[PDB]
């Protein structure tokens, strides 16, 4: 049944979706539209969505942003950046004022005007982020109350939701309603200390945001519902489309990038190509598939597919020196000569040479040499960043020898030696340095070194050091 | 007394698997990029496979980005990029991670032969494969629903099951599927109701199963092992200098293929985590998972899936388990061999001019060799500077430097080795002699030793360097230490050939000569008389000679006398030294006698003046067989002058047959007998005129007309003395060449009539071609399986050596002299020698002891016991040792090169080992195989069956492919029924009695039998006795004793009947067992000792237990070895040979065992 080998236990996998029809494209695309509209309009029915984004243009025009870090333009300058951003918060601050039952047909304007702009996907994120972050917030409040309840307080969940729905803010609740003389309604006191306190949040909730409890589900759930739609057909889309994937990347095989490899770039190119896909254009999502699979697949393998990582532009380079060569070699006769392709190269060329080493991949260290034995090219490389003992023992005489030469001068002149180099002592010494610590400065010190070295340079002292130098 | 927290000296070593977080303990940082170096700058790409920050500095003391260059600034991290600078030996030790995005098997715990992972969860390896590569999903923790916890479901039947029941029920699939059931899996509630479920139901194949299963189980969990871990969180990297990328000319790079194996997983792993952050559909992020898995396997241990090939290259790529295993068979770098330093070699010359004690050492080799003790002793008497300048001097070669060389030579020595190194006297210690030359001079007496011939083989040097190995190769592996062979108590340093036809020719006599009769006061005026030319060499001759006898006590005697010699033997006595009697050299001084001559002189006089003689023998071996004039020309060998007419009779007699053929009197296959016969018969007639003709020809006149005695012809006297050639090889010069025989083996009936003096024609030589080319083939083969043998048997013994001192057990077994259906095969003597008796022996009459219980017999108490008639001693041996993981020195016996008893610590299963393999070279169902064999215990082809028990046997029920036997003890119960089939003929009587063991067919038995039915001393017997026989018919000495030791080996593991500690049919050492059985007997139950059964286990099967998984690891398949210790947590201490020699400490035997000894008893103490 299963072969292993994990090409086959894929390539079967995949075989078993069915090829999309012409019609079937545009049913999955219109379903993608479904989705995103969706999670758009839950996010311009949230007043802070609004809000936020006016700050942030408040922080635009205040230098402490860019223009292309908010919007990437709306549907279409700085200018015109300007008064739409203008018209947004005008139509916020009429909204605003009118929450006096007619404020909705404006409060529905005002999430027209907010459609306008494209934000950048970063912001979006953010966003959506801040929402259910924002209901993440909402749950804990609701599963904090309730668990005090039915958890700590003995109270079952049916009578829960009884005045829940519809308020779960005011007092309405909690203190109306822990009279009622149910079995579990005298056990509502022994909580109440800590229901009524982290009930500061809750209504909260309804003055940052600008909703009531009821509300901030229903928008963000909605969005989800979006959401789900989107990545759900999208999903079906990829999931249909793999074997174009399969069918591009067998031209890359020999590359030095794995059959896998390859075709999973691919995939994660179609992956993008469904994302960036628009149907309204017209154009064949196969021929529009085609480039970004391709692209992913040539981009990745430039990238990856080296034990030396190589830019991408010398890759290329590479390649046309190669073109060269196939149609010279047998114009030429032989070969060109190394400094032939150069001039038929716009740059430098000799370049050519560093460029046809670079190129090279380094071979196997484990690639065996002769006699088939255990002899293999790694075996005979001989470390050069070893010291020969035959040196160490000489670095280990040397100090026995300078050490008793630097007894000989006087203990003075023999600290002021030690001191301007770095013998027995961290680092070495400025000549300042070794005048201020021995207080007698400047001038004075390079005299007399001098005059040392001038007492071990003739030879009694001499005689001992000099066999050192070779 | 705070006891330590960093470096200490070590002691033994633990395995097991591996935590995530201990993954990460040993990881200084995670590698999150496949880059390597930079491309241009080669500096390392941070976070990459090869990497400054996690692993370390490129250069010595010195930051990547160059800030701190100084040797000062240490344990500083720069803040650019932390580097901590240190020696880039660093780089070579610090670990790293990688964090994987989903689980992953560990590729050794999946596809090891018993899956670890598959009987751990008693799940079989192909559904947990089929549920790794996502091909259906598996149960975990199935609750009370419909299903079993292990149970495997499909797409559909998960789809359904889960409608069904949406919780109270759990199924995953992939690694995380199997990492969950691990995880939640129970150990201890299984052995609980596994020990219960082993007492309700009684059926052998339930409660084997149910028993192997827990103690599996119980193992696991008293490891410390949790089973999770074998499915890996964390993958840890291997530092970058055991997979360098170092550079080479032409400015071309060269890797290990680890990187493209650590890029592959890094790359893959980093794309699924991104696969995850792109909401990726299922089938894609699957096949990223399992593209993830294959990659770490082919990291891991590749070929168990795919075998990935190299980048470019299609010669796969090497993994870590190859990097582990190596190559050669199973060779770890310290088996296969290790480079060394202070060494050389060279082509090998005679240098007759050697004391026994030396060799030659070519001039500029003892420079080279010796260089840095030359240096050291050139400055040290101030000739040099300093060490610098000493250089300058060896290079230059000054004049004075040779001296110094004279001096650090003197008393260091040197060890010598050759090729086919089989016996520990392959190396050998020498004190270094400089000669002027290229060539190492070696001296003759050696040659034996070393098998070493003159045709261009080349011997290694090795220098002893530190004071214990200078005085380890002078008190041991010197030459002068070792005379006599490990094996047998015989000399080795036996005369070869130049020097035993010199002696030969000294002491010999012809009938008439210069000198003939006369008399002469003593060996120096009849050496006189000989040098002078006055008289001959060899002629009968009366002499005065005084000998020595210290047949006194201790104490030599003087007595002289006139002698009936001759000049030869009279001139070779005064070397002789001592004690020894003239009657030694007395006689014609054959190979066989100068070597007896040898071996009374070291059993008297004592070591020194064995040697000294020795060296004696062979200066005046060489010099009179050089004086002697000995040479070979072609009228050397004589032909029969009736070998014409014998071949035209036996010519005649084929003719004969044939007209019987032609007439059809008789048949043409008992015709090919007949003529083959005749042909036969012929050769053995012109070999025994030709031999006769050599020999006896010589026909000379003494004063008279006519005499005649043995011939003085050069090629005879060579034959004769055992110098060189053989009644064979003569045969094939002079008499015609025996018959061949075609590949098939059939003998071809036309003969070589022609020999070697005469011409072979075409035919004849194209005949002799294939006996050549098989002979070369043949003996090329048998110098492996020698190799193959002796492996086995060391990986076998190897960590037994002598321990304790005496067991001081009564037991033992019946020496006799072999008396195979002729005469004596061999002697008592030889058996019972150098062997320590296990108790008192008698006159014929008693109350009279001779050898008093425990005594090592010597030659002066086996000639005692000669001197009686006494045909039986009982003698302790080394497999009936008491003593526990080892052999007591008073029972093993006193051989070694020193006839003195066996020392404590000596290691005794290597020389036994080597003992036995050496000769295997020169052995020939019978046969070298037939050893093999025998060592490895196989049931032979046709075998025949003992009897179960004693009593009154007969025949019952029928033919059923079996027609069964009933046996009747008298008192005991009837019920042991066999069934034997009846189509091989039988020998039992069905109205007679029969003994257990007795012959209830015919044909070879295996040992198995033999050792249960007949035991244990009965089974040792019979394997010494058998391959005893292979080697004694060859002519191949070796005492009992070695053999004897690798029985012990084999019978080390022995199966339990009763109980009352451990479990009950479970195959485990004697020594332990029996230890415990010791313990058993007295103090915790009074007595629940046990009772087993001694088993037999074949050579190669008894090395597979081994303590030490170390060891282990070495010889047999090391990916197994490994996995198998690991999950049982198994701490190997060492304790053992093979394992010190791998982790590279001193050697828990010889000079070693005084150390390993003085720590063992430390440890498990106060
Ligand atoms: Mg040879
Ligand atoms: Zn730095
Ligand atoms: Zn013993």
């Amino acid at each position: 049944g299963r072969t292993t080998d994990p090409v086959r236990m894929y390539m079967r996998e995949m075989g078993t979706v069915e090829l999309l029809t012409r019609e079937g494209e545009i049913d999955i695309a219109k379903r993608i539209e479904d989705g995103i509209n969706q999670v758009q309009c839950s996010v311009a029915e949230y007043p802070e969505a609004i809000t936020y984004l006016l700050e942030q243009y408040d922080r635009v025009e205040a230098e402490e942003a860019r223009l292309s870090d908010l919007i990437t333009g709306f549907v279409d300058d700085p200018e015109l950046a300007r008064e739409k951003f203008a018209e947004l918060r005008a139509q916020y601050v009429v909204t605003r004022d009118t929450i006096k039952a007619t404020a909705q047909e404006e409060i529905l304007k005002l999430s027209e005007v907010f459609k306008q702009f494209r934000l950048v996907p970063k912001q979006f994120d953010y966003l959506v982020n801040s929402m259910r972050v924002m209901m993440d917030r909402v749950r804990t409040q609701e599963r904090l109350i309730m668990k005090l309840c039915v958890e700590q307080c003995k109270m079952p969940k049916k009578n829960f939701i009884t005045l829940f729905t519809g308020n779960e803010t005011s007092d309405t609740w909690f203190n109306a309603a822990i009279a009622m003389n149910k079995p579990w309604s005298e056990k509502l006191h022994d909580v109440s200390e800590e229901v009524h306190r982290a009930l500061q949040k809750l209504q909260q909730i309804e003055e940052e945001t600008g909703l009531t409890i009821e509300q901030v589900k229903d928008i963000n759930r909605r969005m989800s519902i979006g959401e789900a739609k989107a990545r759900r057909a999208k999903k079906e889309m990829v999931e249909a489309n793999l074997r174009l994937v399969i069918s591009i990347a067998k031209k890359y095989t020999n590359r030095g990038l794995q059959f896998l490899d390859l075709i999973q770039e691919g995939n994660i190119g179609l992956m993008k190509a469904v994302d960036k896909f628009e149907y309204r254009r017209g154009y064949k999502f196969s021929t529009y598939a085609t480039w970004w699979i391709r692209q992913a697949i040539t981009r990745s393998i430039a990238d990856q597919a080296r034990t030396i990582r190589i830019p991408v532009h010398m890759i290329e380079t590479i390649n046309k020196l190669n073109r060269i060569s196939r149609q010279m070699l047998q114009e030429m006769g032989r070969e060109p000569t190394p400094e032939e392709l150069a001039e038929r190269m716009l740059m430098p060329e000799d370049k050519i040479r560093k460029v046809l080493k670079i190129a090279k991949e380094p071979i196997s260290m484990e690639t065996p040499i002769g006699d088939d034995e255990d002899s293999h090219l790694g075996d005979f490389i001989e470390d050069t960043t070893l010291e020969l003992p035959l040196d160490s023992a000489t670095t280990e005489s040397l100090r026995a020898a300078t050490h008793d030469v630097l007894a000989g001068l006087t203990a003075r002149e023999a600290k002021v030696l030690r001191m301007r180099f770095g013998i027995d002592m961290n680092t070495d010494y400025t000549l300042e340095e070794v005048g201020k610590q021995f207080d007698v400065t400047r001038e004075r010190i390079r005299q007399i070194e001098a005059k040392a070295l001038r007492k071990l340079r003739h030879p009694s002292r001499s005689e001992v050091l000099r066999s050192f130098l070779d | 007394l705070k006891a330590q927290t960093k470096t200490e000296e070590f002691d033994a070593i633990k395995i097991a698997l591996a935590s995530p977080d201990m993954i990460r303990s040993w990881s200084f940082g995670e590698v999150k990029k496949p880059e390597t170096i930079n491309y241009r700058t080669f500096k390392p790409e941070r976070d990459g496979l090869f990497c400054a920050r996690i692993f370390g500095p490129v250069k010595d003391y010195e930051c990547l980005c160059g800030k701190y260059k100084r040797l000062k600034h240490r344990g500083v991290i720069c803040e650019k990029c932390g580097v901590e600078v240190t020696q880039t030996k660093v780089r070579r030790e610090r670990m790293g991670h990688i964090e994987l995005a989903s689980p992953t098997a560990h590729i050794w715990f999946l596809k090891s032969l018993p899956s670890r992972i598959g009987l751990l969860l008693d799940m079989p390896l192909r559904d947990i494969e089929r549920v790794l590569y996502f091909e259906s999903y598996v149960v975990i923790e199935g609750g009370m629903t419909n299903l079993e916890r292990q149970q495997i479901l499909t797409e559909e039947q998960y789809l359904d099951a889960l409608e069904e029941f949406g919780d109270e029920f759990d199924a995953k699939m992939g690694a995380e599927a199997i990492q969950a059931l691990l995880k939640s899996m129970d150990l201890e509630q299984e052995c609980e109701q596994l020990r219960e479920e082993l007492n309700e139901t009684n059926s052998e194949t339930k409660r084997k199963k149910l028993t192997k299963r827990i103690k599996l189980l119980e193992a696991f969990v008293q490891s410390g092992n949790k089973p999770e871990w074998m499915i890996l969180t964390v993958l840890p990297v291997l530092p970058p200098d055991l997979r360098p990328l170092v550079p080479l000319d032409g400015g071309r790079f060269a890797t290990s293929d680890l990187n493209d194996l650590y890029r592959r997983v890094i790359n893959r792993n980093n794309r699924l985590k991104r696969l995850l952050d792109l909401a990726a559909p299922d089938i894609i992020v699957r096949n990223e998972k399992r593209m993830l898995q294959e990659a770490v396997d082919a990291l891991l241990d590749n070929g168990r899936r795919g075998r990935a090939i190299t980048g470019s290259n299609k010669r796969p790529l090497k993994s870590l388990a190859d990097m582990i295993k190596g190559k050669q068979g199973r060779f770890r770098q310290n088996l296969l061999g290790k480079r060394v330093d202070y060494s050389g070699r060279s082509v090998i010359t005679v240098g007759p001019y050697l004391r026994l004690h030396q060799c030659g050492l070519p001039k500029k080799m003892a420079l080279e060799l010796f260089k840095p003790f030359i240096y050291g002793k050139l400055e040290l008497r101030g000739l040099a500077t300093t060490i610098k300048a000493a250089k300058k001097m060896v290079e230059r070669e000054e004049a004075v430097v040779w001296d110094i060389l004279d001096e650090v030579i003197r008393e260091h020595p040197v060890l010598l080795n050759r090729a086919p190194t089989l016996h520990r006297l392959g190396i050998q210690a020498f004190e270094p002699v400089l000669i002027e030359g290229k060539a190492i001079q070696l001296h003759p007496l050696v040659c034996a030793a070393y098998n070493a011939d003159f045709d261009g083989d080349q011997m290694a040097v090795h220098v002893p360097l530190t004071l214990e190995a200078q005085l380890e190769a002078r008190a041991l592996m010197m030459s002068t230490n070792n005379i006599l062979s490990p094996a047998n108590g015989e000399p080795i340093i036996v005369p070869s050939q130049d020097v035993v036809l010199g002696l030969y020719y000294m002491t010999r006599d012809c009938v008439n000569a210069k000198g003939e009769g006369m008399v002469l006061t003593g060996p120096k005026e009849a050496e006189r008389l000989y040098r002078s030319g006055l008289a001959s060499l060899h002629a009968r001759v009366k002499v005065r000679i005084t000998e020595y006898e210290k047949d006194a006590n201790g104490e030599l005697v003087a007595k002289t006398s006139l002698k009936d010699t001759t000049v030869g033997r009279a001139i070779l006595w005064m070397i002789v030294p001592k004690g020894l009697p003239y009657s030694i050299v007395n006689q014609a001084l054959g190979k066989k006698a100068i070597s007896k001559m040898l071996n009374t002189c070291y059993r008297i006089l004592g070591l020194k003046p064995t040697v000294i003689f020795a060296d004696q023998i062979m200066y005046t071996g060489f010099a009179y067989a050089a004086r002697s004039g000995a040479s070979v020309g072609i009228d050397d060998m004589v032909i029969p002058e009736k070998k014409h007419e014998i071949i035209s009779e036996a010519e005649a007699e084929v003719a004969e047959i044939q007209e019987q053929f032609q007439s059809g009197l008789v048949t043409a296959g008992e015709r090919y007998n007949k003529v083959i016969d005749i042909w036969a018969a012929a050769n053995d007639r012109v070999s025994k005129a030709m031999m006769d003709n050599l020999q006896t020809e010589t026909v000379i006149n003494r004063d008279g007309q006519e005499e005649k005695q043995v011939s003085f012809n050069s090629i005879y006297m060579m034959a004769d003395s055992g110098a060189r050639g053989s009644a064979a090889q003569i045969r094939q010069l002079a008499g015609m060449r025996g018959l061949m025989a075609k590949p098939d083996g059939s003998i071809i009936e036309t003969p070589i009539t022609a020999n070697f003096r005469e011409g072979l024609n075409v035919l004849q030589y194209f005949i002799s071609t294939h006996g050549a080319r098989k002979g070369l083939a043949d003996t090329a083969l048998k110098t492996a399986n020698s190799g193959y043998l002796t492996r086995r048997l060391v990986d076998v013994a190897q960590d037994l050596v002598v321990t304790e001192d005496d067991c001081g057990t009564h037991e033992g077994i019946m020496m006799t002299p072999v008396i195979e259906g002729g005469d004596v095969k061999e002697p008592l003597r030889d058996r019972v020698l150098g062997r320590v008796t296990a108790e008192d022996v008698l006159k014929p009459g008693t109350a009279d002891i001779l050898v008093p219980r425990n005594t090592l017999l010597h030659e002066q108490w086996c000639d005692l016991l000669e001197e009686n008639s006494v045909d039986a001693v009982k003698v302790r041996s080394v497999v009936s040792c008491d003593t526990d993981f080892g052999v007591c020195a008073h029972c093993y016996g006193r051989d070694l090169a020193r006839g003195h008893i066996i020392n404590k610590g000596e290691a005794i299963g290597v020389i036994a080992a080597q003992s036995i393999g050496e000769p295997g070279t020169q052995l020939t169902t019978g046969g070298l195989p037939r050893v093999a064999d025998l060592f490895e215990a196989r049931r032979p082809k046709e075998p025949a069956i003992l009897a179960e028990i004693s009593g009154i046997v007969s025949f019952g029920k029928e033919t059923k492919g079996k027609r069964r036997l009933v046996i009747t003890p008298v008192d005991g119960s009837d019920p042991y029924e066999e069934m034997i089939p009846k189509w091989r003929q039988l020998n039992v009587f069905e109205g007679e009695r029969v003994e257990r063991g007795d012959v209830i067919s015919d044909g070879p038995e295996a040992p198995h039998d033999i050792l249960r039915l007949r035991g244990v001393h009965a089974v040792t017997r019979y394997i010494v006795n058998e391959v005893q026989d292979v080697y004694r018919l060859q002519g191949v000495k070796i005492n009992d004793k070695h053999i004897e030791v690798i029985v012990r080996q084999m019978l080390r593991k022995a199966t339990i009947v009763n109980a009352g500690s451990s479990d009950f049919l479970e195959g485990e050492q004697v020594e332990y067992s029996r230890v415990k059985i010791a313990n058993r007997e007295l103090e915790a139950n009074g007595k629940v000792g046990a009772t087993y059964s001694r088993d037999l286990l074949g050579i190669t099967k008894a090395s597979l237990a081994t303590e030490s998984f170390i060891s282990a690891a070495s010889f047999q398949e090391t990916t197994r070895v490994l996995t198998e210790a690991a999950v049982a947590g198994k701490r190997d201490e060492l304790r053992g040979l093979k394992e010190n020699v791998i982790v590279g400490r001193l050697i828990p035997a010889g000079t070693g065992y005084a150390y390993h000894q003085d720590r063992m008893r430390r440890r498990a103490a106060g």
